RNA sequence: UACACCCUGCUGGUCGCAUGGCCUGGUAGGGGAAAGCUUUUGCGGUGUGGGAUGGGCCCGCGGCCUAUCAGCUUGUUGGUGGGGUGAUGGCCUACCAAGGCGACGACGGGUAGCCGGCCUGAGAGGGUGACCGGCCACACUGGGACUGAGAUACGGCCCAGACUCCUA
RNA sequence: AUACGUAGGGUCCGAGCGUUGUCCGGAAUUACUGGGCGUAAAGAGCUCGUAGGUGGUUUGUCGCGUUGUUCGUGAAAACUCACA
């Protein structure tokens, strides 16, 4: 038979992507983004709404304070920075 | 002031209980449809909306039979603020074991227990009257 | 505790002792290539990169270093030559 | 396992026929002892306890085997009162007794003790054996030729065979057909008290 | 009551109300008894009840009752203490098993015949 | 590597076996990747019921049955499909026909009357 | 000798998740192996392409208590370039910058392996991780290293103590 | 003294039968289901307001919450139904 036998494409993607607001675009190639949750309480039923301060990598510095942006998770790119700013749709 | 629909139901309860044969109300579409379905199933006599303070006003006549007896048995908002309530297609509660009727604000609009059971969508129930 | 495998003890001592000299020699060659590249001489760097791409590839074919560490070092020295 | 005492004293205490034809119990219907005459502090507790004790002592069944009867009856889809009476009317010794082939409950108890019966071809020395519908039943010849068992089989003028049991030949073949039905059992005092008490 | 305030905090039970304190909730412990002096029960129940104070192996010093009529235990005895509840006596919530490690069963006990360490009559 | 194994089940005196596929480094009763058969020496015909085509796949990728597992494979004729040397045929025996639940009482009634 | 493979220089096409991915891309330069025994059912060796299964890393979410525990934080955070690693990544390291974490409870004190489950309870709920199963951690103690595809290496090793034993 | 102790005599259970230890429910005795706070437990001495929760009438959007649906999915045993 052929010397070379081929491989597969392992359908890949769907890295977690969500809409956040840039809030601490302060450090070089670095932004901090926040998210919203709306979850029914396990016991009572009072839907609580909380947040989360993810750290994202901006190689370009496009974002800024209070911008409605989107983020996809990457490979771990540093100690607490695991997000890629893509599909920006609001500033300020 | 926090809750308008609870005050709607409280006024219905007091006015019917205190033997009044009518009640007047501001006309926000929510309570409008609540009283609309109420007369639809016949726990009240008839509702009519006219013009008032900047909005409009709905006036509700309570159905009383041969004596001063109310077809309404009672009213209680369930999906209140701070405890808003959602329900699904399967476990659609049966009011008074199924005797009564309820309000369930479906994604397709507004439906009761039996209607939503015949159809099968859920998401938000409200007060029930029996 | 002694149980029917001191032969493994001697085997592992030998296996980890040969790699000591092998790794010392390879690291000395790599450091020499480092002085070649930092000195700014490109012919010596090219020849040392050639020799080390031979040597570390041999060592990876042998049982001293995993295949990919050798490729990493080969690429690093190759770029060090390519830019000097 | 097995109890020891006779049935006359328990008959008198519980105040019901446990032998069925106990001459001495009707001779002394009051409970045994110096104070069977003395009136009891009546309680529905006593009513239910008397009911369950009559049920236990009538068939030769015994208490721990009796509790699991109620538990499995409650596990059944039907109402527990029906299921308990059905299963208590579904015992191997009960099946062979209602055919009129044993003059006493202890008759069948000691018969299954000895191994004088056969269900579907397998010998079961276990009175707690369950006999299903359409089971083939037979009696061994060693007991068949025994004199008192000859009397029991040939003078079987005892209680009639219920519709769910059918002795269909000289081989004492009790070709069971259906379950003991509530409309067919003709049970002694009911068991709703047992269900209500145990459920609490 | 302020569902949100429940989310903030709340909904804990009141108090354990512990009963046994020998140790480990032990079905029984063993130890050395002392101070076997008899004290007085409540005035309406005028009598005198024989008790002792036992230092159990659990390294706690508790008060045990001596049930029955006769006793076998004395000072420096390997008494097996079990939990009990004697409302007739103040602060006495223990007993010592008869027919056991140290204390011989109560002599000629026949109404109980299992308690009080009364073995089977031959 | 990978091996097709017999794993033990049932109570003490009567053994039963599930034909599983698993790593060697596991134990006799580890997490089965897939149950592909079952077998019981205790029952009369040593009756075996095997998921066939999954075994075909696993033999294709290189599953290596245990010695009695391989014996069972031959007992099925499954080893005559992946290897396919003579072709696959029914090799295992079967439990005897035996009467039914209803015909027993039918015959009993016929005998009685 | 390999070019089946890897590294580099350039470059064509192609899919994109941005790093990039695919054409054993190509090109050109460079480099990388092996085995015998045995007649004997034959067993065996090297390299690569693929399966299979075993894995290694990261993340969503779930599940102790205690401010009579409210500040914590400098390799901490981000970037850069490297060292190192199987691969990412302050993992490490030189510089740069000052961030980052918390009342939606940090940082502390105490406490505990955890789940399929099991048991009670009508239900919710509550209590447990017996055994049978699923993983993890640990194998005088504490530090260190080894090898192999793979090591807290329980019946592998060294070093610092403990303890014990033998002792010229 | 039918309560003690003793005898019968009776109740029940049975190779068991009682005692201790622990957990759940009964307890609504944490009251989400399913509690209260004038006199029984419970409105700080009184203000404002950060955090937080929390919302008037009405137009269009989004469908996050929420619901509807397809599928992957939740080892075996679990536990149950049904069969042997």
């Amino acid at each position: 038979g052929p010397k070379y036998t081929p491989a597969a494409e392992k359908p890949r993607g769907r890295r977690k992507t969500a809409i956040g607001y840039v809030v601490s675009d302060k450090m070089q190639k670095t932004i901090v983004v926040e998210l919203e949750d709306r979850k029914s309480h396990p016991l009572y039923g009072k839907i609580i709404r909380t947040t989360k301060k993810v750290k994202a990598h901006d190689e370009n510095g496009e974002a800024g304070i209070g911008d409605r942006v989107s983020l996809m998770e990457t490979r771990p790119l540093s100690a607490t920075k695991r997000w890629r700013l893509v599909e920006i749709l609001e500033k300020a | 002031m926090t809750d308008p629909i609870a005050d709607f139901l409280t006024r219905l309860r007091n006015a019917n209980s205190a033997y009044h044969d009518e009640v007047t109300l501001p006309h926000s579409k929510l309570k409008a449809n609540i009283a609309e379905i109420l007369k639809r199933e016949g726990y009240i006599s008839d509702y009519r909306t006219e013009d008032a303070r900047v909005g409009k006003s709905l006036v509700v006549q309570l159905k009383y039979g041969p004596s001063r007896e109310r077809s309404i048995a009672g009213l209680r908002r369930v999906s209140k603020p701070g405890l808003r309530v959602y329900a699904k297609s399967t476990n659609l509660p049966r009011v008074l074991g199924g005797l009564g009727v309820a309000i369930i604000s479906t994604s397709s609009g507004l439906l009761t227990d039996r209607q939503a059971a015949r159809q099968g969508v859920g998401g938000e129930v409200l007060a029930y009257v029996w | 505790n002694i149980k029917s495998q001191i032969k493994r003890i001697r085997t592992n001592e030998r296996r980890r002792l040969r790699n000591q000299s092998v790794k010392s020699s390879l690291r000395t060659a790599i450091r020499g290539f480092r002085e070649a590249v930092d000195a700014g001489d490109k012919d010596k760097a090219s020849e040392l990169l050639h020799a080390t791409s031979r040597k570390l590839d041999k060592a990876a074919s042998k049982g001293v270093i995993h295949p990919n560490q050798a490729a990493n070092k080969k690429s690093a020295l190759a770029l060090a030559l390519n830019k000097l | 396992a097995r109890y020891t005492g006779p049935a006359t004293r328990k008959s008198r205490r519980l105040g019901v026929d446990l032998v069925g034809g106990d001459q001495s119990f009707e001779k002394r219907p009051y409970p045994p002892g110096q104070h069977g005459r003395a009136r009891i502090k009546e309680s529905e507790y006593r009513q239910q306890l008397q009911e369950k004790q009559k049920a236990r002592f009538s068939y030769g069944v015994m208490e721990k085997q009796f509790r699991r009867y109620y538990e499995e009856a409650n596990r059944q889809p039907g109402k527990t009162g029906d299921n308990l009476l059905r299963i208590l009317e579904s015992r191997l010794d009960n099946v062979v007794y209602r055919a009129g082939l044993a003059r006493t409950r202890r008759m069948a108890r000691q018969l299954v003790s000895h191994g004088h019966f056969l269900v579907n071809g397998v010998k079961v020395d276990i009175p707690s054996y369950r006999v299903s519908q359409y089971d083939i039943i037979d009696v061994k010849e060693k007991s068949l030729n025994t004199l008192p068992f000859q009397i029991a089989r040939e003078t079987a003028g005892e209680r009639p065979i219920p519709s769910w049991l059918q002795v269909v030949g000289e081989r004492q073949r009790i070709l069971v057909h259906q379950l003991p039905e509530r409309a067919q059992i003709d049970v002694p005092l009911t068991e709703q008290l047992i269900v209500e008490l145990y459920s609490k | 009551p302020t569902i949100q305030q429940l989310v903030r905090k709340g909904r804990r039970d009141k108090i354990a109300k512990v009963k046994t304190a020998a140790l480990k909730g032990s079905p029984q412990r063993r130890g050395v008894c002392t101070r076997v002096y008899t004290t007085t029960p409540k005035k309406p129940n005028s009598a005198l009840r024989k008790v002792a104070r036992v230092k159990l192996t659990s390294q706690v010093e508790v008060t045990a009752y001596i049930p029955g009529e006769g006793h076998n235990l004395q000072e420096h005895s390997m008494v097996l203490v079990r939990g009990g509840r004697v409302k007739d006596l103040p602060g006495v919530r223990y007993k010592i098993i008869r027919g056991s490690l140290d204390t011989q069963g109560v002599k000629n006990r026949k109404q109980a015949r299992s308690r009080y360490g009364a073995k089977k009559e031959k | 590597a990978v091996k097709i194994k017999l794993t033990r089940l049932g109570k003490i005196r009567n053994p039963q076996y599930r034909i599983i596929v698993a790593d060697a480094r596991t134990r006799r009763d580890g997490r089965a990747i897939e149950v592909i058969g079952r077998y019981h020496p205790k029952e009369e015909p040593s009756l075996i019921q095997i998921d066939s085509e999954r075994a075909q796949y696993w033999l294709g990728v290189g599953a290596q049955p245990t010695e009695p597992v391989l014996a069972l494979l031959k007992i099925t004729g499954d080893w005559q499909k992946f290897k396919g040397l003579p072709g696959a045929e029914g090799t295992l025996k079967v439990k005897e026909p035996k009467p039914s639940k209803l015909d027993l009482f039918n015959a009993a009634l016929a005998e009685a009357e």
